[PDB]
RNA sequence: CUCCGCCGGCACCUUAUGAGAAAUCAAAGUCUUUGGGUUCCGGGGGGAGUAUGGUCGCAAGGCUGAAACUUAAAGGAAUUGA
């Protein structure tokens, strides 16, 4: 029983992959194999906005993001919820 | 068909698509068998059509229009 | 000199927006798509859709009974460009959505065995055109340059997309029957008006 | 969990659509109306039944609503819908088109067509 | 590779099934043309244009749709003029129609010629 | 007592067919039982499968019974029916109107030489359902229907007298090898043979045809 | 029509999508012939000068280079 | 950078008119209406990739590779439930 048309990942062309490690256990998955979002947050949440851009010494000052890019597995991308399990028909759209 | 005797033997000779020559069978559902009637002159209609036969198989194509298209550039 | 119905009827479509189709095309209709503007957008070949017109008109009168006609649309622009045309042919108009079954439930309180089906979209109306390939019912719709044209019978090309588009086409077809069946005798002189096709937003 | 069930809405839409303009917007009216125009067996349903055409009543008595035929606006939203201009608004004096509708045009012969003019 | 009267074959059955009007076949042959007569002299393919520009050829045949199979038995087999008999049934949908067409010394020819004539050959294909 | 409610039923009710060669020529679908009752009325009826399906739910197994029905003459109309219901009497009810519901036509050749009543079917032919498949291979007259004993049923009601059967794929499933075999004989009509070439002037339609009725 | 866009092996006679080119240069009035693929570079025998130059597909004439298809 | 078109890639999306045990496949299609060519390979599940014999390897190993006896199921796809 096939579960996949691209087997879980997006592999054509190729025969390897160099692998990744997760970010939250460090398992090797192949780096089109795992769930990779690019996240970008702010220092602060809207909470404590204000409350340093009017400690902020120089008028004018905006705040930095943090921009990283994390890897997660599948085990770790489940268990974060981060994916879910999707129905059989829902399960095949990209967006 | 025809019997060696002079009788003929089978049920219904059936009808023939138009478009694929394709015999339509009897569950052949998707057949159509248009009519397309003829304008002669003041008046524009009488009770004289042509008569075509369309195939659940021609129909499904999607080829089903162009052949009606080719079919009724026929002149008489 | 005088002008012929090709030209007034033509001069009636360029005007009501008819010739543009779609950005793209299918293959079972790039028979009509004649060019494209260099916005991507082909244009339809109105002497083709006028030809089939003609055809449709033929394909029509030569039923005996019109009340055994059925003309269908689900966009929300055709309503009452249908209605009109039943009300005028004689045809019998099922207007909004489509009950599954309308066709083949033979036990449904709504049952009709058509001999000829009218489709204002061959994509809105995909459940009428299924249904019709299991009964045995000719099917004539109006199909845009995006049409899946399966299981239809008589396509016409022509846009069915704009505020105009949809009452001038079932314009055009109810004038074509009439004159066909003589109801409206020789003389380009036909007392209904066009603006009456085009829906009445409330 | 005042949700009021299949047999009393139906009921609603029924009488309201059988009679009109022999039912008002006072609720008490309404009990007694019904009453006298329907047999039932249950005073509770009978409330039950008034306390919803009452709001039916509220709703309609501005706007238009589902299924329910009434005659008065039947007959008006169709004596508005068979509305035509004085003149035919889709005017043909003057069609601006584009060069390759020009060319279907000069493919078809027309060449010439009045009032079709270049962009 | 190439083993033609197959490439032309299944070329007309792929385009007779589905119902079109001119097949073109990309090489030609004595053999293809004389099968090609064999299914026109028997009815079962109108006419066909043969592109012979200056290359291995080429052709274009005009189907009327009745037509309902042909095949080529490549591995063709040696065949005497008695066991004509036993493909016919072997091969056909029945003791009525369809053709075998064999290549004898008289040429490219079907099995009723074959018999009257009272040669053998080696079967190219056949149709029904 | 009918009440058609079909438009066809009507124009059967009041009786203005005679044989089922007008429906089955014109391509009709057949809604109501009743039609065929009163147009074949030769027609034997015969159960001879009846299987346990079973679903189970929580409490434990509903089992409901399928009846797999032939019906038909002995000239050329043959008919299925499969139908699942909770008592035997309404699953044979049920296919019993569904097998008068897929009556269909049987043609049959003959072998050699074409002297008296056909016989066999007219070519080799394939019926195919699921794993299961069935050739007919016309058989010399009064060699008698040689075929597993479903096949045999089928072609005894179906008229036809000789033929030869060779078969593949589970068998043992009843039902796709009945169905099979019905497959392989519906398409019968199926085959473009050379005495079809004549081409076929058309007939109206019954819808046509007997238009002011309506 | 389309048989200018349909491949070179798939039309229905096969021919080439090249021809031969007559240019003239600016700096000597004769003529000289080329190769519409040209795969080398080409000097006017008088003057001495550039005509073309190889590329992948057409050459790449140099400028003010008139040339008549033929 | 935009539009169009040819080849040649890895793919991808809708659809049966196709196939199939089906999941699914536009190539896993053009097969009981069965043949384009060619190579390798399977014949219930175990025992068993084991014993032995050979042979390559320093070694682990690799390549080739049975039988006795055991057994009525092992397995595939999908459906309802739990
Ligand atoms: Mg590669
Ligand atoms: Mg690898
Ligand atoms: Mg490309
Ligand atoms: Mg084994
Ligand atoms: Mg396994
Ligand atoms: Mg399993
Ligand atoms: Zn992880």
């Amino acid at each position: 029983t096939f579960k996949r048309r691209n087997g879980g990942r997006n592999k054509h062309g190729r025969g390897h992959v160099k692998y990744i490690r997760c970010s939250n256990c460090a398992k090797c998955c192949p780096k089109d194999k795992a769930i990779k979002r690019f996240l970008v947050r702010n220092i602060v949440e809207q909470a404590a906005v204000r409350d340093v851009q009017e400690a902020c010494v120089h008028d004018g000052y905006v705040l930095p993001k943090l921009y990283a890019k994390v890897h997660h597995c599948v085990s770790c991308a489940i268990h974060a919820h981060i994916v879910r399990v999707r129905s059989r028909e829902n399960r095949r759209n990209r967006e | 068909m025809q019997n060696e005797v002079g009788d003929m033997v089978d049920l219904y000779v059936p009808r023939k698509c138009s478009a694929t020559n394709r015999i339509i069978t009897a569950k052949d559902h998707a057949s159509v068998q248009i009519n397309i009637g003829h304008v002669d002159e003041n008046g524009l209609y009488d009770g004289r059509f042509t008569t075509f036969a369309l195939s659940g198989f021609v129909r499904a194509q999607g080829d089903a229009d162009g052949s009606l298209d080719r079919l009724w550039q026929k002149r008489k | 000199r005088a002008l012929s119905q090709k030209e007034q009827d033509i001069q009636m479509m360029l005007a009501a927006d008819v010739h543009l189709g779609t950005k793209n095309c299918d293959f079972q209709m790039e028979r009509y798509a004649y060019k494209r503007r260099s916005d991507g957008i082909y244009i339809i070949n109105l002497g083709k859709t006028w030809e089939k017109l003609q055809l449709a008109a033929r394909v029509i009168v030569a039923i005996e009974n019109p009340q055994d006609i059925i003309v269908q649309s689900a966009r929300p622009y055709g309503q009452r460009a249908v209605l009109k045309f039943a009300q005028h042919t004689g045809a019998n108009a099922i207007a909004g959505r489509h009950t599954p079954g309308t066709f083949t439930n033979q036990m449904q309180t709504s049952f009709s065995e058509p001999r000829l089906l009218i489709l204002t979209d061959p994509r809105t109306d995909h459940q009428p055109i299924k249904e019709s390939a299991l009964g045995n019912i000719p099917t004539i719709a109006f199909c845009d340059t995006d049409s899946p044209m399966r299981y239809v019978d008589i396509g016409i090309p022509a846009n069915n997309k704009g505020r105009n588009s949809i009452g001038c086409l079932y314009w055009l077809l109810a004038r074509m029957v009439l004159q066909m069946r003589g109801t409206i005798l020789p003389g380009h002189k036909w007392d209904v008006m066009v603006d009456l096709f085009f829906y009445r937003d409330p | 969990g005042r949700v009021r069930t299949k047999t009393v809405k139906k009921t609603s839409r029924q009488v309201i659509e059988k009679y009109y303009s022999r039912m008002t917007l006072d609720f008490h009216t309404n009990k007694k109306v019904l009453e006298e125009v329907s047999i039932l067996q249950s005073k509770r349903l009978r409330n039950k039944v008034a306390g919803f055409t009452t709001h039916l009543m509220r709703r309609i008595q501005r706007g238009p609503v589902r299924g329910i035929s009434l005659k008065l606006q039947e007959e008006e939203r169709e004596r508005r819908m068979d509305f035509v201009p004085e003149k035919s608004a889709l005017e043909v004096d003057e069609i601006r088109v584009d060069k390759e509708t020009m060319d279907m045009l000069a493919f078809l012969g027309m060449a010439d067509l009045p009032g079709v003019e270049r962009a | 590779g190439r083993r033609i009267l197959n490439d032309a074959l299944r070329t007309m059955v792929n385009a007779e099934r589905r119902g079109k009007a001119t097949a073109q076949l990309q090489p030609i042959s004595g053999v293809m043309i004389s099968f090609l007569n064999i299914m026109k002299h028997r009815g079962y393919i109108k006419n066909f244009e043969v592109f012979d520009p200056h290359r291995v050829g080429k052709i274009t045949v005009e189907l009327q749709g009745r037509i309902k199979d042909c095949k080529a038995l490549t591995y063709r087999q040696d065949l005497r003029a008695t066991e004509i008999e036993k493909y016919r049934t072997r091969m056909l949908p029945t003791r009525q129609w369809g053709y075998v067409v064999v290549t004898t010394p008289n040429g490219v020819l079907d099995h009723e010629e074959a018999i009257r004539q009272n040669v053998g050959g080696q079967v190219l294909g056949y149709f029904h | 007592k009918w009440v058609p409610v079909t438009k066809l039923g009507r124009l059967v009710k009041e009786g203005r067919f005679t044989k089922m060669e007008e429906i089955y020529l014109h391509s009709l679908p057949v809604k109501e039982h009743q039609i065929v009752e009163t147009l074949c009325p030769g027609l034997k009826d015969e159960v001879m499968k009846i299987t346990p399906v079973q679903k189970q739910t929580r409490a434990g197994q509903r089992t409901r019974f399928k009846a797999f029905v032939v019906v038909g003459d002995s000239n050329g109309h043959v008919g299925l029916g499969v139908k699942c219901a909770k008592e035997v009497a309404t699953a044979i009810r049920g296919a019993i109107i569904l097998a008068k519901l897929s009556i269909v036509p049987v043609r049959r050749g003959y072998w050699g030489n074409k002297i008296g009543l056909p016989h066999t079917v007219p070519c080799k032919v394939t019926g195919k359902c699921g794993s299961v498949t069935v050739r007919m291979v016309p058989a010399p007259r009064g060699s008698g229907i040689v075929a597993a004993r479903v096949p045999k049923k089928v072609l005894q009601f179906a008229g036809i007298d000789d033929v030869f059967t060779s078969s593949r794929g589970s068998t043992k499933t009843l039902g796709n090898f009945v169905k099979a075999t019905f497959d392989c004989l519906m398409k019968t009509y199926g085959f473009l043979t050379p005495d079809f070439w004549r081409e076929t002037t058309f007939t109206k339609a019954p819808y046509q045809e007997f238009t002011d009725i309506l | 029509e389309l048989e200018k866009l349909k491949h070179k092996k798939k039309r229905l006679v096969q021919s080439p999508n090249s021809f031969f080119m007559d240019v003239k240069c600016q700096g000597c009035f004769n003529i000289t012939t080329v190769f519409s693929h040209s795969q080398t570079v080409v000097v006017c025998p008088g003057c001495q000068t550039v005509l073309c130059q190889p590329t992948g597909g057409k050459a790449r004439l140099t400028e003010g280079c008139s040339f008549r298809r033929k």
